[PDB]
């Protein structure tokens, strides 16, 4: 299904900004 | 010469010649009359705008109607590199002190070499990507309009262009660009709306186009033969967004990696981008709106590249002719045809007066951006390049030579013209594109490295940039020069060359010329410290006075936000990204 491909897209972005955002906290203090 | 042709009934007409009176009265008007203040939502929509012209309708439908949906990546990327400008290359113009990246490369490098090759980069991409692709786009309308050669067309398109800069014109922009973009997009949303009628419905558009291919499949010419159904029958993927890495036309690895290499150099370095960019009254209001203008980027793919599809359901026999004798009786080149996708969709579709206004306001649009181009060419001509041979300028003088300049570039446009037109196999995007990607990544290098790297030295940045041409114009020179034919007669251009797609040489000419930067750059003297501040990331909150180095050739500065209103613009950028991946998710 389309719809289901779209919040597989969202889940694994919302994830990148998790890598980042742990990044920035742990890495970039 | 003109009789009972869709344009030829007077309704329309009265509406295309009261429009070009209505621009001529603005701007006798605006004749007689005589960094801040812009707010979010004002400043985020000159961003759009900004990239919404005739041009985009023509090469994004026309794109459209030859691949599918990819090209709607296009635009889907820009929204991420506007966000980028909106948080990385607007706070550093506002670091820095400058406006233009020319202005940043003079503080940080130094030499009067580097503006001095930029700006003759940006001379060759105002007459390859600007004027001879809006002269293109005109000759294209008017020819689904009055049938008319390309010549005879653009005859017409200078002259009205002439007669808009001369009767007021650039003086009276404001007041014609805030009306002109507004009924461009009404037209745009009306048109569109015509176009899923009558294709009937989304569900009539999804159905529809994979079997959209042409009846006319020989040619009388022996050698082209009985032409392959792998041509002429519409791409087996085209519904999708992503594409493969390898057999793609648009491939998935190129568009990420490699659009941004090259809309990034767009939107960071544009004259146009950066003066409405800084327009804001502060960084909030710049993010915000550079979040507004994602909102914007996703309207395209509706508005102009499924409309490029419709085109080819409902007109296949010229939307998507193949053999080359009938290509030229429709578009007038061998090679291909899908560039007629958006002006034959604008003049069969939209009724009688709305017909009138939707040709008219995407051909005053074309007026207007030709008359920009000329402008600025003349300014950047005339002041860099002339002073420098010439610095004894009676400004009288200078500006005949500021008048002789737009001769010349009036003429290599026209020239460049036939190019333009059967440029990638008739395909005006990939043609932008592909002289973006040769021109483009090695200043995208040197403005990556400058600003992220501080040991970076002049030297660097100027062989980087001469040393990125080399490689460029080994390929664009070569190709324009071997011709690039097309689906049927596959071009002559070896692939040691022009095999791989143009948006993967952008991103192997962006990691070489950095390469040589870097190299060149080490193999010389550092620039010291103290003269680097707030212009390197690592020196952009030292607070400590530089002695600058464009200060050497001489003998709006604040970044504040409020952090609840800072809160608010990240939070709204992250959902704009989520609903954005949504989007690319349902689509890939
Ligand atoms: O066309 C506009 C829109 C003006 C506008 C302002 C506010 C608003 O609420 C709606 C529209 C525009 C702009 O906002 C900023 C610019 O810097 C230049 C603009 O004009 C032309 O935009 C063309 C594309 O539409 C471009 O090709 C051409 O060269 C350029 O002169
Ligand atoms: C699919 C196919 O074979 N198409 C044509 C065939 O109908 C025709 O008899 C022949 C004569 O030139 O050319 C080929």
């Amino acid at each position: 299904q389309p719809w289901m491909q779209g919040l597989i897209a969202v889940a694994v972005f919302l994830v990148l900004v998790a890598i980042a955002f742990a990044v920035n906290h742990f890495w970039c203090q | 010469g003109a009789q009972k042709a869709l344009i030829d009934n007077p309704a329309d007409i009265l509406v295309i010649a009261a429009y070009f009176l209505l621009v001529i009265g603005v701007g006798l008007w605006s004749m007689c009359r005589t960094g801040r203040s812009m707010v979010w939502w004002p400043v985020g929509a000159s961003l759009f705008a900004s990239n919404i012209g005739s041009g985009h309708f023509v090469g994004l439908a026309g794109t459209g109607a030859a691949s599918g949906l990819a090209v709607a990546g296009f635009e889907w990327n820009a929204l991420f590199v506007v966000l980028l400008l909106g948080w990385l290359f607007a706070p550093v113009y506002l670091t820095a002190g400058v406006i233009t990246m020319p202005q940043y490369l003079r503080k940080r490098f130094g030499g009067r070499r580097i503006r001095l090759y930029l700006s003759v980069l940006s001379l060759f991409l105002y007459i390859f990507t600007k004027i001879s692709v809006d002269m293109f786009s005109g000759a294209v309308f008017i020819q689904q309009a009055l049938g008319w050669n390309i010549y005879a067309s653009v005859i017409a398109l200078l002259g009205i262009t002439m007669i808009y800069t001369v009767t007021g014109g650039l003086a009276a922009l404001m007041y014609t660009d805030t009306v002109q973009t507004f009924v461009i997009l009404g037209g745009a949303c009306i048109l569109m709306g015509y176009a899923f009628h009558e294709v009937g419905g989304y569900s009539g558009l999804f159905d529809k186009y994979l079997g959209a291919a042409t009846s006319l499949t020989v040619s009388e010419d022996p050698a082209v033969g009985n032409i392959s159904s792998f041509c002429y029958r519409p791409r087996p993927d085209s519904y999708h967004l992503l594409r493969h890495p390898v057999t793609g036309d648009l491939p998935w690895p190129a568009l990420l990696l490699g659009l941004t290499i090259v809309s990034g150099w767009y939107w960071c370095s544009d004259q146009v981008i950066v003066q409405r960019c800084l327009a804001g009254k502060s960084l909030t209001h710049i993010k915000a709106g550079c979040i507004l203008c994602g909102y914007l980027k996703l309207t395209p793919m509706f508005l102009m590249v499924m409309p490029g599809m419709i085109s080819r359901i409902l007109y296949p026999d010229e939307v998507a002719c193949v053999v080359p004798e009938v290509c030229r009786r429709v578009c007038g080149t061998e090679v291909g045809c899908s560039n007629i996708a958006y002006p034959r969709l604008v003049v069969k579709l939209m009724p009688n007066g709305l017909r009138g206004l939707m040709l008219a306001v995407m051909l005053a649009a074309l007026m207007s951006s030709l008359a920009s181009i000329f402008n600025s060419s003349s300014t950047l001509f005339t002041m860099d390049i002339y002073t420098r041979l010439r610095p004894r300028a009676g400004d009288r003088e200078l500006l005949l030579v500021g008048r002789l300049w737009v001769v010349f570039i009036v003429v290599v446009s026209v020239a460049w013209l036939p190019v333009v037109q059967a440029a990638q196999g008739g395909q005006l995007f990939d043609y932008i594109q592909a002289v973006s990607s040769y021109l483009a990544p090695p200043v995208s290098a040197v403005f990556v490295l400058a600003l992220f790297v501080p040991r970076v030295n002049e030297q660097g940045a100027f062989w980087g940039l001469i040393g990125g041409l080399l490689m460029g114009l080994a390929r664009l020179i070569p190709e324009f020069s071997f011709g690039s034919g097309s689906c049927v007669q596959p071009s002559a251009c070896p692939a040691f060359l022009c095999g791989v797609h143009y948006l993967y040489f952008a991103i192997v000419l962006f990691f070489c010329s950095g390469l040589l930067t870097l190299t060149v750059s080490l193999c010389t003297a550092p620039i010291p410290r103290k003269h680097l501040h707030r212009l390197v990331f690592s020196l952009r909150h030292s607070k400590e006075e530089r002695e600058d180095l464009d200060a050497d050739e001489q003998q709006l500065e604040d970044i504040s936000e409020d952090p609840s209103w800072a809160r608010v613009v990240n939070l709204n950028a992250l959902l704009m990204m989520a609903v954005a991946v949504f989007l690319w998710g349902f689509y890939a």
